[PDB]
């Protein structure tokens, strides 16, 4: 899934 | 709470209720509580009809009324007066009128709240400002569309849709373009849409994170997130030039920034303490300071245009909720109530904030007075709303 690879922030896996 | 005003419906069934439409702006500011329209003492169509002492006997002192009138070609005038029924009784504090055609009508309503609004707390209103965010669809070739619409949810129109996720649009201070983040390539890209012609600049697509975008407020310059390095750290683009500068430099995760006035300083989210914090630094003196003290967490902040405070995603004791913080003090104070809040953005006035939570399962944004005082569900959408992004002043 897009993400940003935080573990946290908003842009971290925010569409499941 | 809030201060109580008599808001009528307007003299014309009428194509649309705008006085229905003030009401609903005035109360969303938390400023104020206008009477039920079951309990109003009269319905004056004018100045000359409205009572003041039946209105000051229920401890209000303005009045809003006005009229909704046809034009031969099939526009409309819409005019509105506020009545003084304090202590100049019966005078008229503000007034307009102006011609608009059906699909403005709601407009015309937000252009009275905006001025009865600025008239009696000398804050501009923000009425008549946008939201932008992103909603993931049932359809099956483009599920992620980036949308546009007023700030109360209604007049919602698409900016553009895409087979891959979308990310985190950010509005430019004039109004006209949004930039975002895209996985339309097949990995994260950063782009900036004007919004008038739909063309497309490409600003960033550098391996691994490119997300998170911010205008400065001078228009100058765009903050983002870059993770090419190993973590995700700052950079700042001159828009004019097309160059990029290196913001923040570490091994930690440092991201979402958001401008301060000055055009020259961000808070961002950092991991640098263990669990995020928000943190200040300057786009060129590079040191970056925590601010966020209270609670156990504290991130995606948005600075008021101001610089007085902040909003932010605020964790004590097991709770996250949409928090307020003096930037000046450090006082914090909780402002929403609803499960799984996230992603707050503020009102170009500083009186609202918008965000995300479980309300619909996903489908619905909320909003939030900065006063804490009053609550709502936007209308509902088809899908999954995230990322609000609440306009600049238009
Ligand atoms: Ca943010």
């Amino acid at each position: 899934g897009c993400s940003d690879g935080s573990g946290w922030s908003s842009e971290n896996n925010p569409w499941g | 709470s809030g201060r109580p005003i008599g808001v009528v419906p307007f003299q014309w069934a009428a194509p649309e209720d705008i006085g229905g439409i003030v009401a609903a702006d005035l109360r969303n500011s938390g400023k104020f509580n206008p009477l039920d329209r079951a309990r109003l003492p009269q319905q004056p169509g004018s100045a000359q009809e409205v009572q003041p002492a039946a209105w000051s006997a229920l401890g209000i002192d303005a009045v809003v009324v006005g009229q909704v009138t046809p034009n031969p070609d099939g526009s409309y005038n819409v005019a509105y007066q506020l009545v003084d029924t304090g202590g100049a009784p019966g005078t008229v504090l503000a007034q307009n009128s102006y011609k608009v055609n059906k699909q403005w009508l709601r407009y015309a309503g937000h252009t009275a709240s905006d001025e009865v609004f600025e008239k009696l707390t000398g804050i501009k209103g923000a009425f008549r400002t946008r939201i932008a965010y992103v909603v993931q669809t049932n359809g099956g070739q483009f599920p992620y569309e980036l949308r546009v619409s007023d700030y109360d949810g209604y007049n919602q129109f698409v900016v553009h849709r895409s087979p891959q996720c979308l990310m985190s649009p950010a509005w430019s201070p004039d109004g006209s373009k949004l930039a975002y983040v895209t996985f339309e390539s097949g990995r994260s890209a950063l782009v900036i849409q004007t919004l008038a012609n739909g063309a497309v600049r490409q600003v960033a697509s550098f391996p691994r994170h490119n997300g998170a975008p911010a205008f400065s407020p001078d228009g100058s310059k765009l903050a983002f997130a870059l993770s090419k390095t190993g973590s995700l750290n700052l950079y700042v683009m001159d828009l004019a030039s097309g160059q990029i500068r290196q913001v923040t430099d570490g091994r930690s995760n440092n991201t979402e920034p958001t401008w301060f006035p000055d055009s020259q300083n961000l808070a961002f989210t950092s991991d640098q303490a263990g669990r995020p914090q928000v943190y200040k630094v300057n786009i060129n003196g590079g040191a970056p300071q925590r601010i966020t003290w209270e609670g156990s967490q504290n991130q995606d902040a948005d600075v008021s245009s101001d610089g007085k405070f902040m909003v932010m995603v605020s964790s004590n004791g097991g709770q996250q909720h949409i928090a307020k913080q003096d930037l000046a003090t450090g006082g914090v104070q909780v402002l929403s109530s609803t499960f799984l809040d996230e992603t707050p953005s503020l009102a170009p006035n500083g009186t609202m904030v918008i965000y995300s939570s479980s309300q619909g399962m996903g489908s619905v944004l909320n909003l939030v007075s900065t006063d804490g005082r009053f609550k709502a569900r936007l209308p509902a959408t088809d899908g999954q709303v995230k990322f609000p992004a609440w306009s600049p002043y238009l």
